[PDB]
RNA sequence: CAUUGGUGAGCAGCGAAGGAUUUGGUGGAUUACUAGCUAAUAGCAAUCUAUUUCAAAGAAUUCAAACUUGGGGGAAUGCCUUGUUGA
């Protein structure tokens, strides 16, 4: 459904159909995350400059930071389950509650 | 010219509102 | 007599007959559901769209009527009527024969006042659903205590009490344990309405004589006191958008507009409803919004919008006056002459003795 | 419609909506459909709906790659709530078998 | 301070993570029953934050004539049979 | 004129728009249409209510005010609706005049308060009130000879 | 003498505390009225989060895809297809 890249140039989330964003190195093609079972498909994904990832699934958008890492304490979770340092919970979310967003981007020199 | 009394187009926003279900308690 | 041709399908052209409508909020937007004699009526707030009519004519005339979230309670002859989407989901009978006249809906108790000033308790049964729905005690008012009960209200924050606003005085009830924990002093004239204030503890009073009272119902004072004089209070409403203003509605018709915290008035809209009608009957700020529903016993609903400020740094000193927004409306009168404009029966031509063709 | 007549359902959108039938000898109402429930799992529009045979269960077919069964009413919920992935298009038609055993 | 006091929110107990709406009027994540009056003062501190508490209450409770007399009156001339002779520059006259 | 040349005009002051970036000034004329409005006198009054509290009213600025608004209920003298409409402005900012120390504004008070009650008969409560918040501040001589 | 041409000065007539022309804004209709949001058999609407994670299911030698080109002529270097040499 989606594809965005880092500035730098090494990583690479993809969002498909089947409920999944996949996080990807691009310099020697790994694959970093698989977040898997997302509630509805991510319609968008985009990458700031400071390496941000924002996702969007319809009326959601979801950002998270620090995602693009190669450690497992930064796959991107929806919930910490009890508490959990090491899981890497949404930085900001924001509800579109009347509609389905088209397409996502970041202002390149602002926040 | 006098001054423009127009009117803007009304849209209603969200608005949070206390709900009282949350005021009723019961005893063990 | 029932008949075998016709059968009866609706009673077009009503919108109000001057019950006190209510006034309910689903997510972000209003609905607002207004009595016409056996049937209530639920519009669109932002756009005064019939949505709902109920399923059934009840069998006798809708007195009371209230709406939490998705739920319509209904009070006529002697029982409260659930409704969800017109259709009546449960049916409360009263183990009186006295007429119930007032309800209040809060936390898991529906609270129901006839008039021979007693007061039914009603329980839902586990904490999760939707209405209340079993029996659980009765309150009663007597004559030491107060007057005929003229509210009956649940101001926030008070964990299962029952503000209860009878003719000279305002008592608080604990419906759990079924006590009077205050009676209030007494009050000089005959009140006639109470709303909830946006502050915290506070009841607004409105008397017989032209006053609004500003009660605090923890501190047991009054906070103040508006005159209107010769004006009956017919409504009071507060507006919750950061503007404090207080709407009062006269029995002549008229909505006044106060400012609170600079005690000045803002605005009267004169003659907003009949007079011989009832005046404006419910005049409500749907809250958040700078928009006032009224209705009358003219069979109309009215909205009155206030649109932000003219001047751009002062803004709380020049309050633009409330202009008028969409309204509905039928004959004031009963019609004296029918048609049907067009073969497709789509359009009927309806003229009424307040001399009117609608 | 379902088989038994009583309730009919129809994919407005990306939501299966089930309302129940009004009689043809009760008179005309101002309202005379009765809400049962509206189902939203998929994610783009519904292509198709089947009733089973008895009028138990319906399943539906979306642009979304999938299908998904529904149980008419809320206790057999936990026999209908699986979805059918592995399409490569817009899924066009899902049946049962007469025995309602093959999907 | 209060004119009553009711003794019996203080013996009841709420619970708190039951439903979303009170979720969030805790002050830990080991909270999950407080007692009425913590409970009471939790949605007080809620109500004044979702409606703000505004000036009129606590800033003031109930030369000054002639701003007294505005704000009772609402007509400001004389009114039908207290004038006994005619104002000027406008007429009152019907058609018969 | 030269902060009119510059200025940004607010909505209110809209009759001041083709005296902008002009070599000649705003009439007098001009100046009565402009406080002729009922959202510009709510606003001067709000000014005017500033400058009593924090004392800064000066005998210019009072012989300005009091023209200006001697001059609306002159413009309006033949409309008793905007006459109506302008009573609880006009004697609010005179109870709110004689509720100072200047002598010099408490006279710009007694202007208002004359020219008013001769352009409409006012009730006879209104009038009485009047009287007492002129005497229930009164301590110069000029403003006892205007009282 | 005609204007069935422009601009005015006036009558008769019509005629209830005024009349005419022009214009800006907003609201309601312009299809036939079953309510808002979401991850939807229910929740929320004061809030989704400190259960939102696991499990299962799910991958066509279709490992095929411009039905999408203005006409004539050509296509060094490309690109396509087929063969071929060397790995």
């Amino acid at each position: 459904n989606s594809i965005a890249i880092d500035r730098s140039g090494y990583y690479m989330a993809t969002t498909g159909a089947d409920r999944s964003m996949k996080i990807w190195d691009i310099r020697n093609f790994k694959q970093l995350h698989s977040v898997e079972s997302l509630p509805t498909p991510g319609t968008n994904v985009s990458i700031s400059d400071t390496g941000l990832l924002a996702l969007s699934r319809g009326p959601h958008v979801t950002l998270w930071k620090d995602a693009l890492k190669l450690s497992g304490d930064s796959k991107p979770c929806f919930g910490s389950m009890g508490g959990n340092p090491h899981r890497n919970t949404p930085y900001m979310s924001h509800l579109f509650a009347g509609n389905k967003v088209e397409n996502l981007g970041f202002v390149p020199f602002e926040d | 010219p006098k001054v423009v009394r127009e009117a803007k187009k009304v849209e209603m926003t969200e608005a949070r509102a206390y709900n009282a279900d949350a005021d009723t308690a019961k005893a063990a | 007599k029932n008949s075998k041709i016709f059968s009866p399908f609706r009673i077009i052209g009503n919108v109000s007959n001057g019950v006190p409508f209510a006034t309910g909020t689903l997510g972000s937007t209003f609905y607002i559901v207004t009595c016409v004699g056996k049937t209530f009526q639920i519009y669109d707030a932002n756009t005064l769209h019939l949505l709902f009519v109920s399923e059934k004519e009840t069998p006798s005339s809708i007195v009371a009527l209230s709406a939490h979230f998705h739920y319509v309670y209904a009070a006529y002859e002697n029982k409260v009527g659930i409704y969800k989407r017109g259709i009546e989901e449960h049916l409360l009978e009263l183990e009186t024969d006295a007429n119930v006249e007032h309800l209040c809906i809060f936390g898991d108790y529906l609270c129901a006042s006839t008039d021979d000033n007693s007061i039914f308790i009603y329980k839902k049964s586990d904490p999760q659903d939707k209405y209340p729905s079993e029996f659980y005690t009765k309150l009663t008012v007597t004559e030491i205590q107060g007057g005929e009960i003229v509210s009956l209200q649940h101001l926030a924050t008070y964990l299962n009490k029952l503000t209860v606003v009878t003719k000279s005085n305002v008592l608080l009830f604990n419906v759990r344990t079924g006590k009077l924990v205050f009676t209030s002093n007494e009050f000089p004239d005959q009140i006639t309405t109470a709303e909830p204030a946006p502050v915290l503890d506070i009841i607004a009073l409105g008397t017989v004589t032209g006053e609004v009272i500003m009660f605090n119902m923890r501190k047991g004072k009054r906070i103040r006191t508006i005159k209107i004089p010769q004006s009956r209070i017919s409504s009071l409403s507060f507006r919750t958008d950061g503007s404090s203003h207080l709407s009062v509605g006269t029995s002549s018709g008229d909505l006044i507009f106060y400012d609170l915290d600079r005690r000045s008035r803002i605005h009267v809209l004169k003659n907003i409803h009949r007079e011989s009608y009832g005046g404006v009957t419910q005049a409500t700020f749907l809250n958040g919004q700078p928009i006032i529903v009224t209705s009358g016993g003219d069979n109309s609903l009215k909205e009155y919008v206030f649109d932000p400020s003219l001047s751009q740094g002062s803004g709380d000193v020049v309050v633009q006056p409330p202009r008028y927004l969409r309204s509905r409306g039928g004959h004031s009168q009963p019609p004296s002459y029918i048609a049907f404009a067009d073969s497709q029966s789509h359009f009927m031509l309806s003229a009424s003795k307040d001399r009117s063709l609608w | 419609f379902s088989p038994d007549g009583r309730l009919f359902a129809l994919a407005s959108g990306r939501f299966l909506q089930i309302w129940k039938t009004p009689d043809v000898n009760k008179d005309r109402q101002f309202a005379p459909f009765v809400r049962h429930r509206v189902h939203a799992g998929h994610f783009q529009d519904i292509t198709s709906l089947t009733w089973s045979q008895d009028s138990r269960f319906i399943l539906t077919t979306s642009k979304d790659l999938s299908a998904k069964i529904w149980s008419v009413d809320s206790e057999e919920k936990n026999l209908a709530a699986t979805t059918f992935n592995g399409h490569r298009d817009y899924v066009m038609g899902a049946f049962f078998s007469h025995d309602q055993e093959k999907i | 301070e209060a004119a009553w006091i009711d003794s019996d929110d203080e013996k009841i107990k709420v619970p708190i993570l039951v439903t979303n709406k009170t979720k969030k009027l805790r002050t830990s994540y080991n909270e999950s029953k407080i007692n009425g009056v913590h409970y009471i003062n939790r949605l007080r501190s809620q109500f004044e934050k979702i409606y703000p508490r505004p000036k009129w209450v606590d800033d003031e409770s109930d030369i000054n004539a002639l701003t007294k007399i505005l704000s009772t009156t609402y007509n400001y001339k004389d009114t039908l049979s207290n004038s006994k002779l005619l104002p000027p520059k406008k007429l009152d006259i019907v058609r018969l | 004129k030269r902060i009119l040349s510059i200025i940004k005009l607010p909505p209110l002051f809209n009759c001041l728009s083709n005296f902008v970036r002009s070599e000649k000034p705003p009439t007098a004329l001009t100046m009565i249409k402009l406080f002729n409005d009922m959202d510009f006198l709510k606003l001067y009054t709000s000014y005017l209510d500033q400058c009593i509290k924090h004392n800064a009213t000066y005998t210019n600025q009072l012989l300005f005010t009091t023209c200006c608004f001697i001059n609306v209920v002159a413009f309006n003298s033949n409309n008793d609706e905007k006459l109506n409409q302008l009573v609880p402005i006009l004697l609010e900012i005179s109870a709110k005049l004689l509720a100072s120390k200047s002598k010099d504004c408490q006279i710009a008070a007694h202007t208002i308060l004359v020219v008013f009650a001769t352009a409409l008969p006012l009730k006879k409560t209104i009038i009485l009130a009047a009287m007492e918040t002129i005497l229930s501040n009164l301590d110069a001589k000029e403003a006892k000879h205007s009282a």
